[PDB]
């Protein structure tokens, strides 16, 4: 193996990466080895040959994030009485998850997003949280 | 107040003074406005909609009610516009009604409502709701109607449609189509109708088909127009293959005249929905083996590695009856031509006599005979019209060819509507297989998930294709349960584990 | 920002940022010269906030940094020069980008004040050192490295 | 305070944490699921970086930590012609 | 009964199954990602499939340009050989 631009199938490296970025945004357990290897997976996706899959990786990360805070939101308002404590639990998980996933997506942030209208994954995850869990719940959250 | 604030106050208080005078007369009575937005959008009052959008844009929680109620209005308008369609011209009327609703509600949004992105998203949501609208406990109608719309538009029409017609109607069809949330059924129907148009030459022009395939590619990626573009390229290279076959036969060591013609249509196996469904144990007729063996040799020596599985049911042939008196020229299908050769050596034929000649099963030989005798070319020699062992048929010598183009190909030339349910079943089975593979990959990747989270994941990776029904995903979970691949967790059935 | 996204270029390849940092921009003599003084820190900061391409080039490859570092009055107008360099580096500018003559902005800086201001604003990087070595040794970098590096050694 | 940057060959490259945190994807690699609250090895295992180029990366860590507040004729960093185009990638991956 | 004109269809598939050119992620029997855009200036017919000894199929452009800089089969990291 080497750092040269190689060809990677997106649906395999992204499938390996999704089980990690699902388990780091929820503050589940992913070991040091897997977390380190996901950095090489992100790099190999961002400099893939001959088409860099940075745009597809960012698109699917955004889609996963908007499919996660949507699930968290559906988990929030279903507990109407305790939406405050459920929101606090899910936000405490999701803030650290967004920070860790911004750490994981550093190459995509500093080599694709900053070159290109696009929000960095640390900014995107919070912006996905505001537009899908805070603003829909701003009537109930601030009231309680 | 904006003008007056410039005249007197410091610039730093240009905002607060106006903002504080918003949160007294547009936000203290916000609910009042929110109690009436409905009417403002139900009658489409342009001045009132513009004023209300300008008013509620500054208020933090004012706009979302207007967005939601505009979405509701557009959804109700779409339901009332695309549910009273006549069954005669339904494929055109559905697309035209959705098109005109989209045009009206983007002209209203772009000018009166300043074209806010949230309002366009509400329009998209409402049009997605009206396009994927189905009768109670019934399948969706958008994919079939839109595929039939493209099939009727791109076919050779007697209305004299110009190239600009298919250049503009299809371009607007892309806008209409992007709202189908069940795109796989449309993909398979367009593949089937494109195949039936390509094999029979029913298409208006190959340039129009290429433009349509490119438009669908731009709409939905390359995996959508993979099989379709491969079919189009096969039809584009069939002529070059026929020219290469002519060069091969004229460049042989011994000069050989084909006799019969050979306008071969080579097709890729994966791309084309045409499949060898029956046994099709039809022996090649003697007059065709000379070309068949030569084409097998050519395709084995010029393109090595491509096994050529013959489909002896889709091939046509210009047949003539020399014993009848050589009347004009007749076009039949190969699937029965062998029994016609039986009429060469016996004026009367029996099913036992035909069975050794055509070598195929009689379960379709009977219907080919029926499609031969309905034009009175071949008459019933015996009396037993039912399927019997003897079942004599004779050559009707009194009836000559009525027209120069004695076309029996019209049985296959027209695409029957009885195969629509078969295509639906094929789409359903392929959908089950694709969802099974995707959920196997998901279960082998994660191995820890909840049931509602499983549904969320299923729709997450089904975003790129059809959306899955909740009962359908439940049935998929059941069939995984009874396949020794997933099992109910001991703690609860909500948790699932992969072995 | 509309014009910035339009990306206008003069006959010499000067973008809006290059003119806003150039002291050779001809300011009109009637009344604008009494107020509009170029280079101006405020106009460049506003252009960068509006999304100006910081790593643009002239016809001879000079970026905004190459243009500003040749400024003629670094003592009396130290505030302007310092703010221009701070804004250019903060918005993202390769402080060793090479023009067509293979001159870094330090090599183009006439005054020592601008040299040392840039050196304070210059961050050492191994990517730049390796790209400089690749360019000096003329190693063939076509398809051997990512496209981002294929241009990173392009202007180093 | 001493991470252990493994190479693709297998060479442990124990370097001070202050030096190794000047990277982007080494400060990011030691942040999150891998933090080593026990601070026992701090492995930053690289299965893509060769050893002969990770040695030069560590030498760059030391060189940059040393010659940072100098601004007065810093000595050149001797990138060999052969290791270049392999150290450009190894510095792009680690963000210099 | 002799006939004068005949036309036929026939599905063809490779002896070993393969669908997509692994490099450009297009089909092997479709144009490569390069000359798909350059379909007018070029002939757009020389883009044939190139078969490695490892039973892997890529477009001739998509593997010829891959082999100009590196020396490895892309899918499985092994030496190639045009069979
Ligand atoms: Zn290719
Ligand atoms: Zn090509
Ligand atoms: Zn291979």
């Amino acid at each position: 193996t080497s750092l040269k631009p190689r060809v990677v199938d997106f649906d395999e490296t992204w499938n390996k990466l999704l089980t990690t970025i699902k388990a780091v945004v929820m503050l589940e357990y992913v070991e040091r080895a897997t977390w380190n290897d996901r950095f090489s997976d992100i790099y190999a996706l961002c400099v893939a040959y001959p088409e860099p899959l940075g745009e597809r990786l960012y698109t699917e990360t955004k889609i996963f994030l908007e499919n996660h805070v949507r699930h968290l939101h559906k988990r929030v308002l279903e507990s109407e009485e305790q939406v405050l404590v459920m929101y606090h639990r899910y936000w405490e998980e999701y803030s650290k998850g967004a920070d860790y996933m911004d750490c994981l997506y550093r190459y995509l942030n500093t080599q694709f997003i900053k070159k290109n209208p696009l929000m960095e994954i640390g900014e995107l995850a919070l912006d996905m949280w505001r537009k899908l869990m805070v603003e829909p719940l701003q009537a109930i959250l601030i009231r309680m | 107040e904006e003008i007056r604030c410039r005249k007197y106050l410091h610039p730093s208080s240009y905002t607060k003074v106006i903002h504080e005078c918003q949160q007294r007369m547009v936000a203290d009575h916000l609910q009042f406005l929110h109690a009436e937005c409905h009417n403002i959008i139900r009658q489409e009052k342009k001045n009132d909609m513009a004023n209300m959008y300008v008013l509620l844009r500054a208020v933090s929680t004012g706009l979302p009610h207007m967005i939601q109620e505009l979405q509701n209005h557009i959804h109700d308008e779409g339901l009332r516009a695309t549910s009273n369609l006549t069954q005669e011209n339904m494929p055109t009327l559905f697309v035209e009604s959705v098109l005109e609703v989209h045009g009206k509600f983007v002209q209203l949004i772009n000018t009166v409502l300043n074209g806010d992105q949230h309002f366009m998203s509400a329009l998209d949501k409402a049009l997605t709701s009206v396009v994927n609208y189905r009768e109670p406990k019934s399948v969706c109608k958008a994919p079939e109607l839109l595929a039939k719309y493209c099939d009727n538009l791109l076919k050779k029409s007697a209305k004299g449609m110009t190239e600009n017609e298919v250049e503009d109607r299809l371009t607007s069809f892309i806008t209409v189509f992007k709202y189908i949330d069940d795109k796989d059924v449309f993909q398979k129907f367009y593949a089937r109708m494109l195949a039936k148009r390509l094999i029979h030459g029913l298409s208006m022009s190959m340039d129009s088909e290429e433009a349509m395939i490119n438009k669908l590619k731009q709409a939905c990626g390359y995996e959508f127009t993979s099989k379709l573009h491969r079919m189009y390229t096969d039809m584009s290279v069939s002529a070059d293959l026929n020219n290469k076959f002519n060069n091969f036969i004229k460049n042989q060591d011994t000069v050989i005249d084909l006799g019969i013609s050979f306008q071969i249509y080579v097709l890729q196996a994966g791309a084309w929905p045409l499949t060898q469904a029956p046994s099709s144990t039809f022996a090649i007729p003697q007059e065709l083996e000379k070309s068949v063996q030569m084409f097998e040799l050519f395709y084995s020596q010029h393109f090595s590695g491509r096994k050529l599985t013959w489909l002896h049911y889709l091939c046509t042939g210009e047949v003539k009856m020399n014993y009848l008196g050589k009347p004009y020229v007749a076009m039949v299908t190969t699937y029965q031509m062998a029994v016609l050769l039986a009429f060469n050596n016996s004026e009367t034929v029996s099913y036992k006599e035909l069975q050794d000649s055509t070598q195929m099963n009689e379960k379709e030989l009977t219907k080919t005979i029926k499609s031969l005798l309905d034009v009175k070319m071949i008459n019933h020699d015996s009396e037993k019209e039912d399927i019997d062992a003897e079942s004599s048929f004779s050559l009707n010598m009194n009836f000559s060819s009525k027209r120069t183009k004695f076309k029996i190909t019209t049985s296959m030339q027209k695409d029957t509507p009885q195969e629509m349910e078969q295509t639906r079943s094929a789409v359903d089975e392929d959908r089950k297989m694709y969802l099974q593979a995707a959920i196997v990959r998901i279960m082998k990747a994660r191995k820890v998930l909840r049931h509602n989270a499983l549904i969320q994941e299923v729709i997450s990776q089904s975003r790129a294709r059809f959306n899955p029904s909740i009962s359908m995903i439940k049935k998929c979970i059941e069939v995984l349960i009874d396949k020794q691949y997933i099992e109910r967790s001991q703690a609860s059935a909500d948790e699932y584990s992969y072995v | 920002y509309n014009l910035i996204h339009l990306d206008p270029r003069t006959r010499e390849g000067f973008t809006l940022l290059h003119l806003a940092v150039n002291s050779n921009t001809p300011v009109d003599d009637f009344h604008t010269n009494d107020v509009c003084s170029f280079p101006n820190a405020l106009v460049t900061k506003l252009l960068l906030d509006c999304g100006a391409e910081v790593n643009a080039v002239d016809n001879e490859g000079n970026s905004a940094l190459h243009i500003i570092v040749q400024y003629n009055r670094p003592i009396s107008d130290f505030l302007t020069l310092h703010s221009i360099i701070i804004s250019l580096v903060e918005a993202g500018a390769h402080t060793d980008m090479t023009n067509k003559q293979n001159k870094t902005p330090l090599d183009k800086s006439t005054t020592g004040v601008s040299e040392i201001l840039l050196k304070t604003q210059m961050k050492m990087s191994l990517k730049c050192l390796a790209a400089r070595a690749v360019r000096a040794n003329d190693i063939n970098y076509q398809d051997q490295i990512p496209r981002t590096l294929e241009e990173f050694v392009g202007f180093h | 305070m001493y991470v252990k940057l493994i190479s693709s060959d297998g060479h442990e490259f124990i370097v001070k944490r202050e030096h190794a945190l000047t990277s982007g994807t080494i400060k990011a690699m030691l942040s999150g699921p891998g933090q080593f609250a026990e601070n026992e090895t701090n492995e930053v295992n690289f299965r893509e970086i060769p050893s002969h180029v990770l040695s030069k990366v560590c030498m760059y860590f030391t060189y940059k930590v040393r010659y940072t507040n100098s601004s007065t004729e810093i000595p050149e960093f001797p990138i060999a012609p052969e290791i270049a185009l392999e150290l450009l990638m190894a510095a792009n991956f680690l963000d210099c | 009964f002799e006939v004068k004109k005949w036309n036929a269809v026939a599905l063809w598939a490779w002896d070993i199954v393969v669908d997509n050119c692994a490099i450009c992620r297009n089909h092997i029997m479709d144009l490569c990602i390069e000359c798909q855009a350059n379909q007018a200036s070029a002939t757009s017919e020389e883009c044939t499939v190139a078969w490695g000894v490892c039973n892997h199929a890529f477009h001739f452009h998509c593997i010829s340009r891959w082999l100009k800089t590196r020396q490895v089969c892309p899918l499985d990291n092994r030496e190639w050989e045009f069979q």
